[PDB]
């Protein structure tokens, strides 16, 4: 029962892959990666990595 | 810097208002209801060889 | 008013004036006149620089952090807030400032002040109208520890009460800095052994607000968020920087992912476009 | 006892405001000015400096100092092409993060006309001549030389002075033009052709490089505040 | 012609055959600070022309694969004989700055550098949330060297060339007092800064004031049986340098 | 401090109003004003215009 | 004590405005967006033996 | 506007002119200049000593008693409370008043009212606005008993109504008082036989505040609070005084826990730190 | 009827407000004004007179007025030291709660040079020299003589005029500095120092006391109103 | 029966601001925050016989 962060950032494009998608119980410092929803590409400028902060906030995330 | 126009008032029967505009823009200001000029030359008329009303304009 | 500068008209020309060839090398942005390559004709210009000017593009009411706190909390640590003041936790804000390296301004400050009911049992209340302090705390001075603390006795801070339905409150603050400018960048350390903490953070020194409930304990639990607007005006700025490419990490330094530097294409040519068909 | 009606707006805030407020410091001393070089008092005397333009910026060279190199070399046929992009600063790829692209992402409307600077960064023996070609929209894109030499073209030969200034005027049906994608102020495109090649001696290096600058005319004038579509933050930082 | 220049302080003298323009500052020629925006009340020391002259660097070799360098001046300045001594005695200092970059090759080669400098150039740390060492930033007179990939070295600087260090994207850069040394036509990188800070005079050691950087955009590049060591020498002097309160010696 | 007393009146919405009122655009620059033929300045240049009158509207 | 000023407008097609200033305080005043003007000299043309833009300015 | 003294440049000096060696047994404070001793240089100085005059130290709202009253007691007496009007409750505005002797001010005088619902079973109500009336009584004047007495009728006594939500009661006060300055210190009795009371307790004489609830009896008990703040304005002051060092014990005298002269040290000399390592 | 907007800022109670209000009192009689002697218009003018420094305040002497006395005697060897403190007039321990300090902890920047005087109360057969120094900050505490002469300093004589003036000037680069701890304006050290020693003839007592003022000069200022970091209350005094 | 005066400013880089007294009493004005002279000569110098400062002041 540790600190733990929310539900990632629901993003319109991107979708979480399957290890992530299921778990709960996300501690500080996890990173969490996203894959492009099926029907779009990739922006190759932009890493789809998430990190959840002190705060138990993730980092920002927009579009990727 | 105030401005001082007429009153719009009846006839046959020159009341004087202030106004003070007090924003920086030109959008801010009041509007203005007292333009009461004409010109129906371009409409009626829209003609070269301008008539007469008096000739038959004909012939 | 200044109006932007005017098109005048041209001719043929076949000499030895050369206005196109340069040398980008003497760090040197060439001059040339649209006039003076093409044939142009006289155009006379009515556009106004406006509002591009330093003043018109950063006195606007930005945002720089939220504030919560409740009114009926079993720890007494939540029934107050506090911010260290900064202008460096919201990136707009903080971006627009550092377009420049000094800026130098006054500060028009606004308050957003928002009440909401929590959630309880006894949740059917008649609830007077509640009354909001903030208190500003200049660099030094002694700080609340409770809501009942008698810190909060205002006899030199200034402090602002607020009751709720009304107009938000609104105070302007001078330039309270010690240098001759602020500053959004500094190359230094505290300590003259080169030592310390690094960057901006030894020259932020500008104390803290205070924000509590005036009203006594109330039955039922009332959360209230302030958000602090500070608007800049009377904006003098020198010695111009590029703009942040990358994303900001944290408020106390500068430091990044680094990004790369624009959107990617396909080929480094352009033609017709290769979609579907006539 | 004055005779005072409230006017509907009263008690709001709006964000750009103009009014008067009482000092939380009274009677404050502010500290003397003192002369800085360098003042800024306008955004516009910034936008007017050259700053080189992302070209090559195909699919992985943007993480590298490979994005502003555009290679030149020599062909073994005239005519060809050498780069291009569309002439929309802040909409599109290639100069949309530059400092001319920075400014006018925070605006919504432009005009006045734009540079271009080409410096040749390659030997001192080597030599060749250039099609430096702005075509104005309504057709579309240009497929040979003898198509984009229609349009507002300058030759550039290479020699001691080693820069060249593309000035691209001001043609349009409006006065201002969207910093945005639409239809309807599409603003045309620039593109670089081969006009003869590039003549080295022996021994000298034929594959170099074209860097190219950007800038603003005197002319140059910009309307409405936005927020850019660039910054972006999730939670607070602390 | 004008591609001859000669530039003369103290007792020493640059004389440069392919200088293209000197470049001087802002606007602004360097000066001492006048009694009406003075601070301080003691009596200032403008010392001689025994600070005011031309002092070299360290040369750094220019490569095919190299990626950039930078340079930390109140800082790298400081053994530098009596202008190290009297900044190690002094409280306050003030100087304007004459930066003179050399570098040569012949006509056969080809390759662009970019000198720019960088007021307030605040970098940014390799790792995110972790201090900056000291030898890291500033290493004297020694170069600092950017990577082209990024750079995880602890305590360290993240050292991007698409970056600077500082965040910004690098083709921003030629806001700053700048020139190029393209080896086809130059070697005058010659720029005077004034004194640009937000107080009229400040400390030596705690506050850097400006970070010259060298970013070779367009890579050098040559044919096989030219001179492949090509080295870079920055030569640099103080200008209108005066000091203010005196007291022991300071902080090595 | 100055004694102010409220009319009635006060804090309503007429429809017909010619107050003054903040703008949302401070120190905007508007484009400039262009000579399109055809001014109107009255509805009364428009009525004074001939039109033909339906007069056989019967019923089909 | 009052001063009269311009409001910003339209071109091709000088109307006042008031202000007074209420306050014992320089900070306390509404912001000054009515100052135009501009030199770009600093940033651009930044050098010394300034050119002539027709001439090669080298050599 | 008058500036600070400037700096005047000087230069080496070997004469029988000594302004070092003065003698400060004479009751005189030396007027050494800067530039007296040390080569200075000419510094033109535009320092402004404004906030440092004595009404820029003394004009702030300060705060001197809590007032507390319920709207439904059994008990008739906490129906309404009073206060006897001194400035000698509240350390903060009694020390900065007690740097000087004499002292001859305006009062600027605002009231801060909170109202709290107690605890009761009965807590959800639908109560109309409170409202408060705030009646001065001179001295000597007759004297409230309860809240229906008929000596709240105001007819010449100043009295202050309030209805809740609204902003703050303000009223200003003149000089009201019988010499030709207030005192901060008196150093007699009040007998001319030298008994009776000691000290300035015999100059107050000020008379008293009343506060009460002016609607009826409640259906739940409400409390409310009054916080007065009193705001010197148009301010002299004459023959100073030292700051007082230790702590206040009452509010009628000046007696005193005897507290050393300052904050200790390890030794008489100063050198360099002896903490962890190099 | 005049159209009012209200503006933010409305309805509250601001600490420092310059506002006009109504008289309870109205056409009161205000009694005469008498010429008080000693007025004071500016705190400025108690702040520049003299007032004792308790410098030996180790860790006992402060309960007697024993703090106040500076030991001085006859020493069996030359340059060694006397006392020494860090100049802080509202920090720093030794000129806390002085009339300087006291009157300079209701503020928060101050600025201007600051006097010290030296009373010697001795014999009138004793004589000897000391050194009365200043040392700007940036190097560490100076810890012989010869490192504490190359600062500020001043040799003083003891003679028939028995009192010197050691006057600290203005070394900045900020036009002020804080009345509390932080580092970015540290103000330098006072140490004094035996110049030669104390030499007494026959049945005089070596033993004896120097005694230390402190003052500000005619350039002295302070800015920031703050509350006292010394005035405590818990509950109301009855 | 306004009375204009100036407003506290910088330095080294004269506004004016207007007031007006609305009320019967001296009592209601508002505070007079603008007086900035001095006397120091009845506190420092409090002597007779007015030293010299050049002078040993003694014998
Ligand atoms: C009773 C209301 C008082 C409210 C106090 C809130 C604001 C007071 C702090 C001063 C505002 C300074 C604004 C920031 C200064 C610099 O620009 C930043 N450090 C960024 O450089
Ligand atoms: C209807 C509202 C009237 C409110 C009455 C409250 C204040 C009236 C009392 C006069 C204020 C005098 C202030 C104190 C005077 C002296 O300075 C003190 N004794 C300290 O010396």
């Amino acid at each position: 029962c540790n600190r733990s962060c929310e539900v990632p950032t629901r993003l319109n494009s991107a979708s979480l892959k399957q290890p992530y998608i299921t778990q709960n119980y996300f501690p500080v410092g996890t990173v969490v990666e996203y894959e492009c929803r099926p029907g779009y590409r990739r922006e190759p400028s932009l890493s789809p990595k998430l990190t959840c902060l002190q705060n138990l906030k993730w980092s920002t995330a927009v579009e990727f | 810097g105030a401005q001082v126009s007429t009153q719009k008032t009846g006839a046959h029967e020159i009341i004087h208002y202030t106004n003070i505009n007090y924003y920086k823009d030109a959008a801010s200001n009041s509007a203005n209801r007292q333009d009461f000029t004409q010109d129906p030359g371009k409409f009626t008329e829209p003609v070269k060889d301008i008539m007469v009303k008096s000739l038959p304009a004909l012939n | 008013v200044v109006r932007v500068a005017d098109t005048m008209p041209s001719g043929p020309s076949n000499s030895e004036s050369i206005p196109a060839l340069t040398a980008a090398e003497t760090g040197h942005t060439s001059q040339v006149v649209p006039s003076d390559t093409i044939q142009t004709r006289h155009v006379r210009n009515f556009h106004v620089r406006s509002e591009s000017s330093v003043e018109n593009f950063l006195s606007r009411s930005a945002c720089v952090y939220i504030v919560e706190y409740k009114t009926r909390d079993d720890t007494p640590d939540k029934m107050y807030d506090s911010w260290v003041i900064n202008t460096r936790q919201v990136a707009q804000l903080r971006r627009k400032l550092e377009f420049f390296t000094y800026v130098r301004f006054d500060v028009e400050v606004t308050f957003v002040i928002t009440s909401v009911q929590d959630d309880s049992t006894r949740q059917n209340t008649d609830t007077p109208a509640l009354t909001h302090q903030i208190m500003y705390v200049p660099p030094g001075g002694p700080i609340p520890q409770a809501v009942d603390d008698y810190n909060w006795q205002t006899s030199t801070n200034p402090s602002v009460f607020w009751t709720e339905g009304n107009a938000p409150p609104r105070m302007s603050i001078p330039f309270m800095s010690v240098g001759n400018a602020y500053s959004n960048f500094y190359d230094g350390w505290s300590h003259f052994s080169q030592t310390g903490v690094y960057g901006f953070n030894t020259l932020n020194n500008m104390g803290k607000l205070y924000f509590r409930h005036v009203n006594d304990k109330t039955i039922s639990p009332i959360t209230s968020k302030v958000r602090i607007y500070f608007k800049p005006k009377h904006v003098k700025a020198w010695v111009p920087r590029p703009p942040r490419l990358c994303e900001y990490t944290h408020k106390d330094n500068v430091d990044f992912e680094p990004k790369g530097v624009t959107t990617s294409r396909t080929q480094l040519t352009i033609s017709n476009s290769t979609h579907v068909e006539n | 006892g004055l005779p005072v009606m409230n006017t509907p707006g009263s008690n709001q805030f709006l964000t750009s405001d103009d009014y008067q407020s009482p000092t939380a410091m009274p009677q404050f001393d502010v500290t003397p000015e003192m002369n800085i070089p360098g003042e800024v008092k306008n955004l516009m005397e910034i936008a007017e400096v050259d700053s080189v333009v992302p070209v090559n910026n195909v699919n992985e060279n943007v993480n590298s100092l490979e994005a502003y190199r555009i290679p030149v070399h020599s062909v073994t046929e005239t005519g060809a092409q050498v780069f291009g992009f569309t002439l929309q600063p802040g909409a599109d790829t290639v100069m949309e993060r530059t400092l001319l692209g920075e400014i006018l992402n925070y605006y919504a409307n432009w005009s006045g006309s734009i540079k271009l600077t080409f410096m040749y960064c390659g030997s001192a023996m080597a030599t060749g001549k250039f099609l430096l070609a702005y075509s104005p929209p309504g057709a579309g894109v240009p497929k040979n030389r003898r198509e984009a030499m229609l349009g507002t073209h300058i030759i550039w030969d290479i020699g001691l002075q080693s820069s060249c200034v593309l000035c691209v005027p001001w043609i349009s049906q409006t006065h201002y033009r969207f910093v945005s994608k639409d239809i309807y102020t599409d603003a045309g495109f620039i593109t670089c052709w081969y006009q003869t090649s590039i003549v080295v001696p022996a021994e000298v290096q034929n594959q170099s490089v074209i860097l190219c600058f950007v800038s603003a005319c005197n002319d140059f004038s910009v309307r409405l505040l936005r927020d850019s579509p660039f910054v972006r933050q999730t939670a607070f930082y602390q | 012609s004008d591609r001859v220049r000669s530039i003369t302080l103290g007792n020493s003298t640059i004389t440069t055959q392919e200088s293209a323009n000197v470049v001087v500052g802002y606007g602004v020629w360097p000066d001492y600070l006048s009694d009406e925006e003075a601070t301080a009340e003691d009596q200032p020391t403008q010392p001689d022309v025994a600070t005011c002259r031309f002092y070299t660097l360290d040369s750094v070799s220019w490569m095919k694969e190299s990626q950039g360098w930078w340079w930390k001046f109140p800082d790298a300045l400081r053994d530098m004989g009596l202008f190290g001594q009297n900044m190690q005695y002094h409280y306050l200092g003030r100087s304007g700055y004459t930066i003179h970059v050399q570098c040569n090759a012949s006509k056969f080669h080809q390759g662009c550098l970019l000198v720019v400098c960088v007021p307030e150039a605040e970098m940014g740390a390799a790792n995110i949330n972790e201090k900056i060492n000291r030898e890291h930033l500033s290493n004297g007179e020694v170069a600092n060297t950017f990577s082209g990939t990024k750079s995880s070295n602890t305590n360290d600087v993240q050292q991007a060339v698409f970056n600077a260090g500082m965040g910004v994207a690098v083709g921003n850069l030629t806001i700053f007092p700048h020139q190029w040394i393209n080896l086809r036509t130059n070697n005058c990188a010659t720029i005077v800064m004034p004194y640009i800070n937000s107080v009229p005079m400040d400390n030596m050691f705690r506050h850097y004031n400006f970070t010259l950087m060298i970013i070779p955009f367009a890579k050098l590049d040559y044919a096989a049986g030219s001179s492949t060591y090509i080295p870079i020498t920055v030569t640099v002097a103080p200008m209108c340098a005066e000091y203010n309160g005196l007291r022991l010696a300071g902080h090595q």
